RNA sequence: GGGAACUUUACCAGAUCCGGACAGGAUGAGGAUUGACAGAUUGAGUGUUCUUUCUCGAUUCCCUGAAUGGUGGUGCAUGGCCGCUUUUGGUCGGUGGAGUGAUUUGUUUGGUUGAUUCCGUCAACGGACGAGAUCCAAGCUGCCCAGUAGAAUUCAGAAUAAUUCUUCUCUGCGGGAUUCCUUUGUAAUUGCACAAGGUGAAAUUUUGGGCAACAGCAGGUCUGUGAUGCUCCUCAAUGUUCUGGGCGACACGCGCACUACAAUGUCAGUGAGAACAAGAAAAACGACAACCUACUUGAUCAAAAGAGUGGGGAAACCCCGUCACAUAGACUCACUUGGGACCGAGGAUUGCAAUUAUUGGUCGCGCAACGAGGAAUGUCUCGUAGGCGCAGCUCAUCAAACUGUGCCGAUUACGUCCC
């Protein structure tokens, strides 16, 4: 499904993902444009798919989840969108 | 207005919570906060401070925008700072980061400790205690406390003097505890001219 | 009712004042600016 | 347009730290201003027992807060008060206050 | 009603240091010992300017420890 | 923080699910797949399942390894937290001295203090903790201050609306308390102090607390927690299910802890009537108000209910019972005009569901004990016990629980070490 493609373009022009932890429908994010959302338990099952790949930099705290993306991340994120200037992080401050 | 107190208490014990998980090596001393107008700011006391900005704007940034995401803040009404905490010794809260990292780093307890107890009392700090319980030396339940200095523990104006940290320290096998106590040189800080029984007779 | 700092749902949370601190207990989870007095 | 000060802030020298200083930013200056007193004190008082476990020797905690209203009332200026509040930077966790009434 | 060392000490160290204090008078010889003194709380000073008139009294009656640069 | 139901839930009876991350691999022409109406399947209009076609858009599914999850065990592997030893006044070191040494002195006879608190004496001298003191609330008080506090007055009006203020209330920071005079007092040339008395709101750590050393306890917790070591489980799972139903709560008057009710003529039972209190709470977002409470209708006919209007984000509220009442009220030598248990009939209510949720709901059962409590046992001394009652916490619904506020208000010791 799609959806996950855009999830993981939601993290770039974010870059850090703040997700809280519930079993339901929620979603913070899509939203310079859109702003619309997806269920939670499916942002669940792709973080985990590939953060059994080095991608990703986990934080917890409380209820919530904190993604920010490691550099072997950012280019994958760049590569599987296809579209590669590099993360907003690094591309200007 | 009750709960709009309990809102910035229940949000204050958020950021303190979460930026210990992921401001650690970084020596994280603490924070001080306060907002007027779209500016969520949010000030960050730390030890090691170039590893918070970052090389490219990361580590910052990287912390800023997920604060505005995660207290959802519409985009631009945070900042971040950082401070430098002078004498890096006298926060414990620093100190425990170097307990924890000292004792991954496989050294043995004593030495540890000890270490941290001159460069606390090297730092102007009047005092200290350095305690590591845990599974050390095993099938124990053993504990050692390390001291230094002077100190005091009655009373709640020891909460002046006193700021201290309790933080684990995971190794293989078990869990290792680690707290450390410190002063203030009641000098500058505070100084309510603080200790009681001390009292003064200008002449 | 699932609670604020864990998946509890138990160690009965405090509804008073609407902040739901017990998941953690309220003696860990401070800063909320609460004092020990009397 | 009288205006009316709400000052909610708990913490120690705070409260006191805008309303008596800060004000002298309009209290001596072109403003007349009208103090009253601030509001009663508060508490918000939480008892939970001290133990994780079941056991114990029957103890409880109670924990407090103290919350400080101020209520300090104006003429109307038109626009210094966007220019009176903003004066003054010096607090923290202290109230901004648009109010009107009368 | 006991004096703690604390406050036998200091007050020995005022009426070592001051005559201004003389009266037998607990508040004539408390509002001299404030200003000089910090003690931080007012009980160390009611107990200091309470043992202090006790120093003062005493002194004429004899000698006491802690003799004066008389 | 145990006041429930299904949830929470661990336990039981079955059924669903992947949560199973990672690829290092045997069918990629109707794809191992995902989801599905009906039909049967089943407890289930639940699709798990069987048929029937399609809805399938690859992330899923098959096979290996890893794994993740958990109120799984071990609190005797563990952190942290908690209790307790421990309501007391205790503990530790440096240099010095004594001892072959363990160790000891310091840390003591004596006097005093709640106090290892003081003074004195002193092979010890100088220091660290605990005590004290800082703190917090209560009491008298200053300054500021009132349109989200409330008094004085005049002027007119019913029944013979203008003015000025801080007595009352608000609160930040301050005053006040100290052993201060007195008693030739007790004791005593010193000292440290004690008492009866004085001043004062307060008179002896003013009062009630919070805090609280050093050593320990195989004290409790792996059901608080991405807090944790093992090693059990890993897909007809000990995982999960707003999953379904049941339990955790059952009737041998079983034995035990804590609490509420109370049997009297001292409210005593009850019917009316008069006054007056205080800490405390109150609310909703990724939508276009869900909290309380006052008023008045429900009222041509019960009660609790229903419904409409009205402001409060909290200084929206103050009529609580104990008591007062001789109001000439009713009882009336009794298990009773005092138990409210057991009880079957209606009815209003919160809500997915109440088959006793619960109740100023009625009204039947009263004939169930019960009639100062056997040995034995509890905890405190002044606004105190006791009595009374009110909110809070849990809470969709429910307090004989706890947490706190206030009202009524006591006799006995101001002592000893006997237990």
């Amino acid at each position: 499904k799609p959806s996950r493609d855009n999830v993981y373009r939601f993290f770039f022009t974010e870059g850090v993902i703040a997700c809280k932890k519930d079993r339901m429908g929620t979603w913070t994010g899509t939203l310079g444009g859109n702003t619309f959302t997806v269920p939670c338990i499916q942002v669940m099952q792709l973080m985990r798919s590939l953060k059994s790949r080095n991608l990703i930099k986990e934080q917890y705290a409380w209820r919530h989840y904190y993604w920010t993306l490691n550099d072997e991340g950012i280019a994958y994120m760049r590569s599987y969108l296809h579209l590669a200037p590099s993360a907003m992080p690094n591309t200007q401050k | 207005k009750k709960r709009m107190i309990v809102r910035d208490g229940v949000f204050y014990a958020e950021l303190f919570e979460f930026l210990k998980r992921e401001l650690a090596e970084e020596g994280f001393s603490g924070v001080s906060y306060h907002i007027t107008t779209l500016r969520t700011e949010i000030v960050i006391k730390a030890t090691k401070t170039r590893e918070v900005l970052g090389v490219n704007g990361r580590r910052i940034r990287e912390l800023t925008a997920c604060i505005q995401q995660r207290f959802n803040y519409k985009e631009g009404k945070l900042q971040l700072y950082v401070e430098r905490v002078e004498v890096r010794g006298l926060s414990a809260m620093a100190q425990v980061e170097s307990l924890r990292f000292k004792l991954l780093s496989n050294l043995q307890v004593r030495r540890a400790a000890m270490g941290i107890i001159r460069y606390v009392m090297e730092s102007g700090a009047k005092g200290c205690e350095v305690t590591v319980g845990g599974k050390i030396k095993g099938q124990r339940a053993k504990s050692m406390t390390f001291r230094d200095g002077y100190m005091i523990k009655s009373g709640t104006a020891h909460k002046s003097f006193v700021d201290s940290a309790c933080r684990h320290c995971y190794m293989r096998a078990g869990c290792i505890g680690v707290k450390v106590k410190i002063m203030l040189p009641s000098d500058s800080t505070g100084r309510n001219g603080p200790s009681e029984p001390l009292p003064d007779v200008i002449t | 009712r699932c609670c604020v700092i864990c998946s509890n749902q138990k160690a009965l949370i405090r509804k008073y004042e609407l902040n739901v601190c017990r998941q953690c207990f309220r003696e860990n989870a401070e800063h909320i600016g609460f004092t020990k007095l009397r | 347009q009288t205006v009316r000060l709400t000052i909610t802030s708990r913490n120690a020298k705070a409260v006191e730290s805008v309303t008596s200083q800060l004000l002298t930013r309009a209290r001596d200056e072109k403003v007349t201003i009208h103090g009253p007193v601030r509001l009663p004190t508060r508490t918000l008082k939480i008892t939970t027992r001290k133990t994780p476990c079941g056991n114990g020797t029957n103890t409880w905690d109670t924990f407090e807060l103290k919350i400080y209203k101020r209520i300090i009332d104006l003429h109307a200026p038109t626009e210094q008060v966007k220019k009176i509040t903003s004066f003054t930077m010096e607090s923290g966790v202290d109230v901004s206050i648009t109010i009107l009434d009368r | 009603k006991i004096r703690t060392k604390t406050v036998k000490r200091a007050s020995r160290q005022v009426v070592e240091k001051y005559y201004s204090k003389l009266n037998f008078d607990f508040y004539q010889n408390k509002r001299v010992v404030m200003d000089v003194t910090i003690a931080e709380s007012k009980k160390l000073k009611n107990k200091i300017a309470g043992y202090a008139t006790h120093i003062m009294k005493r002194l004429a009656r004899g000698p006491v420890r802690g003799i004066s640069l008389k």
